RNA sequence: UUAAUUCCGAUAACGAACGAGACUCUGGCAUGCUAACUAGUUACGCGACCCCGGUCGGCGUAACUUCUUAGAGGGACAAGUGGCGUUCAGCCACCCGAGAUUGAGCAAUAACAGGUCUGUGAUGCCCUUAGAUGUCCGGGGCUGCACGCGCGCUACACUGACUGGCUCAGCGUGUGCCUACCCUACGCCGGCAGGCGCGGGUAACCCGUUGAACCCCAUUCGUGAUGGGGAUCGGGGAUUGCAAUUAUUCCCCAUGAACGAGGAAUUCCCAGUAAGUGCGGGUCAUAAGCUUGCGUUGAUUAAGUCCCUGCCCUUUGUACACA
């Protein structure tokens, strides 16, 4: 297979997000912010999908396969701690959370900790450290 | 004329595999496709049939040194762990699939339970590790 | 029949290597492996220079099952090979002629003194004030 | 054989040193020949037993450097065995000889030190030092941040030395060195 | 700043290139292939087991570092 | 402009600033009889053979 | 900067002729092979004499180019002569394989390399 | 002349005292001694597997102390040889050999407005002493963040990263007067941190043959800020704790920043040394980016000088003497 057949693709499109072709699947499929190194290797392993084959190298019948299982892993029997989100504020959903959701998911925790007015929210706003850091000494280009 | 202890251990083990494959009963685990095996990794095992590998390791080292359980197991399999911005340490291997590798080798009788515990090699376990080793013995022919 | 077992030590470091050279055939193994299997295989020759410097007619008539204990791999290595440099050394003062013995000399030490005598440069201690056992901090001014 | 001794797989004779100011500094022949470059050492607990120290030992020795390889004298034999391996096979030739050429091609024989500069000539021992150590270098420089693999590197900058090919480093600084020796005497 | 396009799968006017040049070189390590081609090294590493596993190049050592390969035998 | 060896015969002392050189007196390969003084970097000891790109050139003393 | 370009392009010839003697050699290699099989096959064994020719003249070829490069890193040689013969040499690289072949004979009897020993 | 105010020698000095050296520990060496069921080795018997032999940290007893332990001794002294040397004090090289310079500890006189009243029921004086500067409880701060600096850790990758396999240490510590808090084998549930059960160990007895990392062999990568790097940040899960929010710690997934080897400048170091690499101890309810030890792998260069920064001695000059 080491022909380069027909149905190659440079850029794959999914999750409205791009895909480099070069890439070994198992790690092409990370450039979708929500879905990392060893996510991808989970959802390339439940679709019975060869992991030296490569991105264009795939044909359009699996690449559905892998982001339907990227879309709802707990109908395809992934664990629930796999998931960036599991007991939601709001809907209590298990969910694996992906491109544009991963960005709202997290401005609505970000503001959901701003109405209460609490403190990692507050430290959020005024952009400091949020985890109890050192702010004395290092983190010298989030301020000036 | 040749033991388990008188080959080499790299191919003897990569053939062994191959052996608990052709056996048919090694018992894998549900989530053995999506598991990460120790404490110190970041990335699952690239191999499919990393477990039946596994399983030939433990069989090796349960024959060169016996009387060893889950935790002689994940010292055995241990590494370093990288803990990023802090320097890297010593971490185990994982007690589930150390003892369902065990739980597994004795499902099909090749180990045994010691009296108050640990796993030792059988009888016929060791017969079956050292045809496997005559066989990568002969591989040198 | 004469038992004629002569067993000797050898060490490089904290690691150090009983040989066990006694009447028999032509065998030679460490840890119960043979000489040609242990690890690291990078020197193999350099566990095989008592071999390849003495023949195997030499070895012909003994057999000599190492154990070692202690240090790590090239500390291993270098004690097993002093092991069996002065185990065929210790059986050929005492069982047979005392001139194959000092032409077995005329070999090994005009190759490489440390196959007879070890060398004693073993771990100086770490002292206050520094990483390690020599060296110390940064000092710095203003 | 007892008598000849192979390095691994290369002969320690049909090498000749064809400068006599480094004849007795480099070590390869007649009771220097060693199955590895890998002995136990004691080589720095006098002045001059570097001298007796295998020229490929030196080799090994010089290219554990840059901090993370320090410590890695079996990775660093490992290295050298293979780049001899592709220098004999670019060559067809014995790459103990081509090294030692390497060695008398790249050392460089005077120096400017400060008795504004003043030249001096360079021992035999420092000329071999300095010729290890550029050879060594050339090999890091060129295996660094770069596809092809260090044993390579140090094999084709061995080979580009024994021939004075202006494309190693070792040659290109040793006439760039030698040159301001030149300027200042 | 600078940046490098490595072929990930030869093309047929790259694949003629190996099969007829690459066997004939005295030097034969994945690492000058890309050099030569401008492919990768993991692509070239694949091409040259099917060399020699057809035989058109000669293994002389492998490691998990440095594999290195030949022309043919001339017999 | 011929290059020349010449064998240590004699060394005289250290010299440099930091006293990295060694001073000594050389005898040429070619004749035997004439012997100068050149300054030497590194370590040099007696009997050895030094290449001279320039041969004249005689050091000044210490 | 023009030194540097003039020398990195002598680097490039330097490599495209040892891939070309490269080339050359295992021809040579295969009809060795043919010849030692079968005994009979002069024309093959004339063709390996054509191509050690051109594995000879590539030869000189190199080590003239080395002392070119060696030279131009010493500042000796000008780079006024070097873009002289560059197109000469350019057109030996480019007409070596051919058999219609004119070549300059006075390539480094130009500057007078032939005449300088190494 | 020496590392030395170390000696020879010279001598208005003679005889001495400290420091130096000697000294104690530590390292290296003993197939000679003492001895070993809490250390073993070798034999022999039995068991298991293979094809008479081989393996076995499988089981057991007749010798022995090589390996191990730790005691008594021995050992090395510039002793031997050849030069250099007032033929002195001594230096260089070499033989023989484990070692021909192992590393520390202790460390003189005189001092310093050096640090410590926050080690002390060591302590003078002063302050305060019931609305307390005593003491206790609750909460917070010592982590606060435009900037600057110091000690460090991780890195900038292919001499690498990831994933499998293989294979080796040495120091230790461990169930507590108060005092609760030990080290853990092994069975089972759990992806994981963890949890639920029976056991050993107050320790050469159990953890433990401390299966440590680096290294070694095999996969996948391929010069791409990439599978380098892992900061930052989001969601969830366990442990300790009376209580964790300003996230105690650990895990899982996801986010994937600077960083392409670092200006002027500048630190430490020469043989098991630097450097890499992990493991103990201290701190410790939870606990190492620190420190103190330990091993493992193991070099480049140097056997020199007073150029720089300082130190010692003599002579010399001085308007300096809190110099
Ligand atoms: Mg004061
Ligand atoms: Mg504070
Ligand atoms: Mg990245
Ligand atoms: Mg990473
Ligand atoms: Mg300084
Ligand atoms: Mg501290
Ligand atoms: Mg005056």
């Amino acid at each position: 297979s080491l022909v380069i057949p027909e149905k190659f693709q440079h850029i794959l499109r999914v999750l409205n997000t791009n895909i480099d072709g070069r890439r070994k699947i198992a790690f092409a499929i990370t450039a979708i912010k929500g879905v990392g190194r060893r996510y991808a290797h989970v959802v390339l392993r439940k679709a019975d999908i060869d992991l030296t084959k490569r991105a264009g190298e795939l044909t359009e019948d699996e690449v559905e396969r892998v982001i339907t299982i990227m879309q709802n892993p707990r109908q395809y029997k992934i664990p629930d701690w796999f998931l960036n989100r599991q007991k939601d504020v709001k809907d209590g959903k298990y969910s694996q959370v992906l491109a544009n959701g991963l960005d709202n998911k997290l401005r609505e925790d970000l503001e959901r900790l701003k109405k209460i007015r609490a403190h990692r929210g507050l430290r959020h706003f005024w952009g400091l450290r949020v985890r109890g850091q050192h702010t004395k000494t290092t983190g010298r280009r989030g301020r000036t | 004329g040749v033991t388990v202890k008188d080959v080499n251990q790299q191919e003897f083990v990569r053939a062994l595999a191959a052996f608990l494959k052709k056996s048919g009963k090694l018992k894998v685990p549900e989530w053995v496709d999506t598991v990460k095996l120790a404490k110190h990794k970041e990335l699952a095992p690239y191999d499919e049939n990393w477990f039946y590998t596994r399983a030939a390791s433990t069989a090796r080292h349960l024959y060169l040194r016996g009387g060893a359980g889950v935790g002689s197991m994940t010292k055995i399999y241990g590494g370093r762990q990288r803990n990023g911005v802090m320097p890297s340490h010593f971490s185990r291997g994982s007690k589930s699939v150390a003892r369902r590798v065990l739980q597994a080798l004795e499902g099909l009788k090749m180990v045994e339970k010691d009296q108050d515990g640990g796993r030792k090699l059988t009888p016929q376990g060791q017969r079956d590790l050292d045809r496997i080793a005559g066989q990568v013995a002969a591989a040198k022919k | 029949g004469p038992l004629q077992s002569v067993q000797v030590f050898g060490r490089k470091k904290t690691a150090t290597a009983v040989a066990h050279c006694k009447r028999g055939n032509g065998l030679i193994k460490v840890n119960g492996r043979p000489l040609e299997m242990i690890e690291p295989r990078t020197l193999q020759y350099k566990l095989l220079e008592p071999v390849l410097l003495l023949g195997k007619e030499r070895f012909a008539g003994v057999d000599i099952r190492v154990r070692v204990k202690g240090g790590g791999h090239v500390a291993q290595i270098y004690a097993i090979r002093q092991s069996i440099s002065k185990a065929l050394v210790a059986y050929y003062q005492k069982y047979v002629d005392e001139a194959s013995k000092k032409e077995i000399k005329d070999i090994l030490i005009q190759y490489d003194r440390t196959l007879l005598v070890a060398d004693p440069r073993r771990c100086e201690s770490k002292k206050f004030g520094g990483p390690g056992a020599r060296a110390r901090y940064q000092k710095s001014y203003r | 054989t007892p008598d000849i001794k192979l390095f691994g797989k290369w002969s320690t004779d049909d090498v000749q040193i064809n400068d006599i100011s480094l004849q007795d500094y480099i070590a390869v022949k007649e009771k220097y020949a060693k199955y590895l470059p890998h002995s136990a050492g004691r080589y720095a607990a006098k002045r001059f037993r570097k001298a007796q120290c295998p020229i490929v030992e030196r080799l090994t020795n010089s290219m554990m450097m840059h901090g993370r390889n320090n410590g890695k004298k079996l990775m660093t034999v490992r290295i050298v065995k293979h780049a001899f391996e592709i220098i004999h096979l670019l060559t067809g030739e014995n790459p103990l000889q081509v090294l030692v050429n390497a060695i008398i091609n790249s050392g460089p024989r005077e120096d400017s030190t400060r008795i504004r500069r003043q030249a001096v000539d360079v021992s035999p021992l420092r000329r071999v030092n300095q010729a290890i150590w550029l050879l060594c270098t050339g090999a890091r420089e060129a295996a660094f941040r770069n596809i092809k693999t260090i044993a390579e590197c140090l094999a084709d900058e061995l080979i580009n030395a024994a021939k004075g090919s202006s494309n190693s480093y070792a040659i290109k600084k040793k006439d760039e060195l030698e040159r301001v020796a030149k300027s200042n005497r | 700043r600078d940046k490098l396009n490595n072929l990930v799968l030869f093309d047929k006017a790259t694949y003629d290139k190996l099969c007829k040049e690459v066997p004939n070189y005295k030097l034969i390590t994945p690492a000058v292939v890309s050099e030569r081609l401008k492919i990768r090294g993991s692509l070239a590493r694949a091409a040259l087991q099917e060399l020699l596993s057809k035989g058109l190049i000669k293994l002389v050592s492998k490691h998990r570092a440095q594999v290195i390969y030949t022309r043919n035998t001339k017999g | 402009q011929p290059i020349k060896l010449a064998r240590v015969t004699k060394v005289l002392g250290r010299t440099g600033s930091q006293g990295q050189c060694t001073q000594v007196r050389v005898e040429f390969m070619d004749d035997t009889s004439r012997s100068i003084i050149r300054n030497v970097k590194g370590p040099v000891r007696e009997g050895d053979v030094l290449t001279l790109l320039e041969s004249e050139r005689e050091a000044r003393r210490l | 900067k023009e030194k540097e370009e003039v020398g990195q392009w002598l680097t490039n010839t330097i490599d495209t002729l040892n891939m070309q003697v490269d080339q050359f050699e295992s021809e040579v290699e295969s009809l060795s092979v043919q010849t030692r099989k079968k005994k009979g096959d002069k024309d093959k064994q004339d063709r390996i004499e054509g191509l050690k020719r051109h594995i000879e003249k590539h030869r000189y070829h190199v080590r003239m180019l080395e002392t070119i490069l060696r030279m131009l890193d010493n500042d000796s040689i000008l780079v006024d002569a070097i873009r002289k013969i560059k197109d000469d040499v350019e057109y030996y690289v480019d007409s070596s394989q051919d058999p219609d072949f004119e070549e300059n004979e006075f390539l480094y009897d130009d500057l007078d390399l032939e005449d300088i020993p190494q």
